[PDB]
C-alpha cells in the first residue's frame, strides 16, 4: 500500500506551545486526499483536518494543515491542555486507504525522580502455586525507564504497564511483575535496580524472603 | 445529529467467525458510505472495507479479501461486519465508521461518524474470573509518611475488570494499571494507593474487583504484615 | 462575422456530462478547416450528411466537445441501453446532428489531457422515505441533474458522491457514482454537432 510515517513518535511541550507533526508519505500524494485524526485513551478516533483546506466541523481552528507531495504538517497553534492525544495521519487517494504509526502529545513536565516500591508475594498465593513480585516507580516524569531484576539479571519472566500521564502533576506510573511457581520461588532468597534521568546513580531495592 | 451504536463485545475461538453490528439512528440510512477500520492494542488504525446500502455491494481492501463480509439491512438501518478464520493477530477494537452530510469527490473516506467500537478477542483460555492478592504495604512502601499498597487482580478473562477502593470513598492517588497479557493466555493488572501511614493502624483498605464477564465481584481486604 | 471554433483548441477539455456548448448564430463557418486540425477516427450524421452538414445555412449552429475514449464509441448512440446516453449527453432528436471522434496529433499542443476519461454510471434521487431510487435520466441538450455532485474528473473508477435536498425539493438525496477509463497516448474528442433550420444566418465560406 502507501506507507504513511510520521515524526516524531512522542513530542514533548509546554500549554501555549506551538506544535509541528510529520507525515511523510512513501509515494506521491494529493494533498486533496489526505486528513488527520485525534485519539485519546478509550475513544474513536475523531476527525480534525481533512486538506487541502477543509477542516471538520466542531474542531478548533488552531489545527490548520499543510504540505504537498510528501512531506505533511499538522500545525497546532496554541496548545490547550486537552490538546496532549495521539494524532494519525491517512491518505485515501490511492487503494487501499492507510493511516500512519501515530505521534503521542504529551506535556513537558520538569524532571521528576520516581519512588521504587518492591511487594513480595502473598502467602495467599503461595498456597495456589505461583508467585508474583511486584515492583513499582511512581510519579515520575519523563516516561523513559528501565528496570532491571537482578536475583541473587533474570530476563523472559517480567512485565511492564504504565499509566496515562496524569491530569494533575502530568506524571506517569510503572508496574512491573515477575511470574514464578510455588516451587522455583522457594529455591532462592530479591532485588529491583531501577535507572532514570532523575537518578545520577542507578538505583536498587532490596527485599530477602 | 445521526449516531452509530455498535454490538457488545465478543470473545471468539481462533479459526472461528465473528459478526459485528453497527446500527445508525438520528437521520437517514442508505446513503451513508459505512467504512469498517479496526485497531489493535497499542497499534494504529486498519481500513477494511466499505459499503454504500443503495449501491448495494461491498469493496475490501485485498489483505481482507478472503475473509470479511460486509452488509447492511436498509430496514434495520444496521450494517455488519463478519470476518472469518480468527487469528491471534485478528484481535483488535473493530470500528464502525462514516462521513456526514454531503459528499464531493473522495470525502466521504474521511471519517468525523465513529460508532464506540467493538472489541473482538481470539483466545483458547475459557471465560474465568480473577483473584485478587493482598499486596501489602511494608517498609520498603514506604517514603515521606506515605505507603504504597494494592492489590493483584490476576488471571481474568477476559477483559476488563474495574477497580474500585473503599467502595468509592477513595480516589486519590490512586493508579489502577492497564493489564497486560501474561504468557499464560490470561490478563494482570496490578492496582495501587498511597494513602498516610498514620491510617495504616485506623484505616482500612478493601478493593473492590468487578469482572462483569465472569459475574465476579470480589472484596479483598490490605492491611500490613 | 466569421463563427470561432478556437476556444476549443485551447485547454482540457471537460468529460463528457461536462461537455462545452459553443452556439453561433450570424456568422460563417469553415468546417473542414477545423476538423482538417485533428485525425479524425469517426463522423457520423443523423438526418443529414457529412457533405451536407459542411455547407448548408441554418439559424444556429451547437458545437459540443469533451474528451471522449474511441473505445466507446459504441455507447455514444442513441439505441444504447448504456450509462453515457442514459445520464451523460444525449443529443437531439429533432434536430439533425453529427457525431465526430477524433484523435489529437502531436502539434496539437494547446489541447492537454486529463489524468483520465470519466463518466456518470448513476444519477438516481433517493427519496425522503430512503429506500425508493428513481434514475435521473439525461435529456437531449441539456446536462444530467448531477453534474453539480461529480467532480471535474472522476478520481477512482467506482467513487460516490451525494448531496442532500432541502424539504422544499421534496427531502432525500441526489446521488451519483462515477466511472473511470484509462487515458491514451494522444486525447480523443467527441464532437457534438447539432444545427437548426429556422430565416438561416449561420453559411458556410
Amino acid at each position: 500500500d502507501v506507507e504513511l510515517t510520521q515524526s516524531p513518535g512522542t513530542l514533548s511541550l509546554s500549554p501555549g506551545e506551538r506544535a509541528t507533526l510529520s507525515c511523510r508519505a512513501s509515494q506521491s500524494v494529493s494533498s486533496s486526499y489526505l486528513a488527520w485524526y485525534q485519539q485519546k485513551p478509550g475513544q474513536a478516533p475523531r476527525l480534525l483536518i481533512y486538506g487541502a483546506s477543509s477542516r471538520a466541523t466542531g474542531i478548533p481552528d488552531r489545527f490548520s494543515g499543510s504540505g504537498s507531495g510528501t512531506d505533511f504538517t499538522l500545525t497546532i497553534s496554541r496548545l490547550e491542555p486537552e490538546d496532549f492525544a495521539v494524532y494519525y495521519c491517512q491518505q485515501y487517494g490511492s487503494s487501499p486507504i492507510t493511516f500512519g504509526q501515530g505521534t503521542r502529545l504529551e506535556i513537558k513536565r520538569t524532571v521528576a525522580a520516581p519512588s521504587v516500591f518492591i511487594f513480595p508475594p502473598s502467602d495467599e498465593q503461595l498456597k495456589s502455586g505461583t508467585a508474583s513480585v511486584v515492583c513499582l516507580l511512581n510519579n515520575f516524569y519523563p516516561r523513559e525507564a528501565k528496570v532491571q531484576w537482578k536475583v541473587d539479571l533474570q530476563s523472559g519472566n517480567s512485565q511492564e504497564s504504565v499509566t496515562e500521564q496524569d491530569s494533575k502533576d502530568s506524571t506517569y506510573s510503572l508496574s512491573s511483575t515477575l511470574t514464578l511457581s510455588k516451587a522455583d520461588y522457594e529455591k532462592h532468597k530479591y532485588a529491583c535496580e531501577v535507572t532514570h534521568q532523575g537518578l545520577s546513580s542507578p538505583v536498587t531495592k532490596s527485599f530477602n524472603r | 445529529a445521526t449516531r452509530l451504536e455498535e454490538s457488545g463485545a465478543e470473545v471468539k475461538k481462533p479459526g472461528s467467525s465473528v459478526k459485528v453490528s453497527c446500527k445508525a439512528s438520528g437521520g437517514t440510512f442508505s446513503s451513508y458510505a459505512i467504512s469498517w477500520v479496526r485497531q489493535a492494542p497499542g497499534q494504529g488504525l486498519e481500513w477494511m472495507g466499505r459499503i454504500i446500502p443503495i449501491l448495494g455491494i461491498a469493496n475490501y481492501a485485498q489483505k481482507f479479501q478472503g475473509r470479511v463480509t460486509i452488509t447492511a439491512d436498509k430496514s434495520t438501518s444496521t450494517a455488519y461486519m463478519e470476518l472469518s478464520s480468527l487469528r491471534s493477530e485478528d484481535t483488535a477494537v473493530y470500528y464502525c465508521a462514516s462521513k456526514q452530510g454531503d459528499y464531493y469527490d473522495r470525502t466521504s473516506y474521511a471519517f468525523d461518524i465513529w460508532g464506540q467500537g467493538t472489541m473482538v478477542t481470539v483466545s483458547s483460555a475459557s471465560t474465568k474470573g480473577p483473584s485478587v492478592f493482598p499486596l501489602a504495604p511494608s517498609s520498603k512502601s514506604t517514603s515521606g509518611g506515605t505507603a504504597a499498597l494494592g492489590c493483584l487482580v490476576k488471571d481474568y478473562f477476559p477483559e476488563p475488570v474495574t477497580v474500585s477502593w473503599n467502595s468509592g470513598a477513595l480516589t486519590s492517588g490512586v493508579h489502577t494499571f492497564p493489564a497486560v497479557l501474561q504468557s499464560s493466555g490470561l490478563y494482570s493488572l496490578s492496582s495501587v494507593v498511597t494513602v498516610p501511614s498514620s491510617s495504616l493502624g485506623t484505616q482500612t483498605y478493601i478493593c473492590n474487583v468487578n469482572h462483569k464477564p465472569s459475574n465476579t465481584k470480589v472484596d479483598k481486604k490490605v492491611e500490613p504484615k | 462575422v466569421e463563427c470561432d471554433f478556437s476556444p476549443l483548441l485551447s485547454g482540457t477539455p471537460p468529460q463528457v456530462y461536462n461537455f462545452k456548448r459553443l452556439v453561433f448564430t450570424n456568422c460563417n463557418y469553415n468546417l473542414t478547416k477545423l476538423l482538417s486540425l485533428f485525425s479524425v477516427n469517426d463522423f457520423t450524421c443523423s438526418q443529414i450528411s457529412p457533405a451536407a452538414i459542411a455547407s448548408n445555412c441554418y439559424s444556429s449552429l451547437i458545437l459540443d466537445y469533451f474528451s471522449y475514449p474511441l473505445s466507446m464509441k459504441s455507447d455514444l448512440s442513441v439505441s444504447s441501453a448504456g450509462p453515457i446516453s442514459q445520464f451523460n449527453y444525449k443529443q437531439s432528436f429533432s434536430n439533425p446532428t453529427c457525431l465526430i471522434l477524433a484523435t489529437v496529433p502531436h502539434n496539437l499542443t494547446t489541447i492537454t489531457k486529463p489524468l483520465k476519461y470519466s463518466y456518470i454510471n448513476k444519477c438516481s434521487r433517493l427519496l425522503s422515505d430512503d429506500r425508493t431510487e428513481v434514475p435521473q435520466l439525461v435529456n437531449a441538450n441539456q446536462y444530467s441533474p448531477c453534474v453539480s455532485i461529480v467532480p471535474s474528473t472522476v478520481w477512482e473508477d467506482g467513487d460516490y458522491y451525494r448531496k442532500q435536498l432541502s424539504p422544499l425539493e421534496g427531502g432525500g438525496w441526489l446521488v451519483a457514482s462515477g466511472s473511470t477509463v484509462a487515458m491514451t497516448e494522444q486525447l480523443q474528442m467527441g464532437f457534438g454537432i447539432t444545427v437548426q433550420y429556422g430565416t438561416n444566418s449561420v453559411c458556410p465560406k
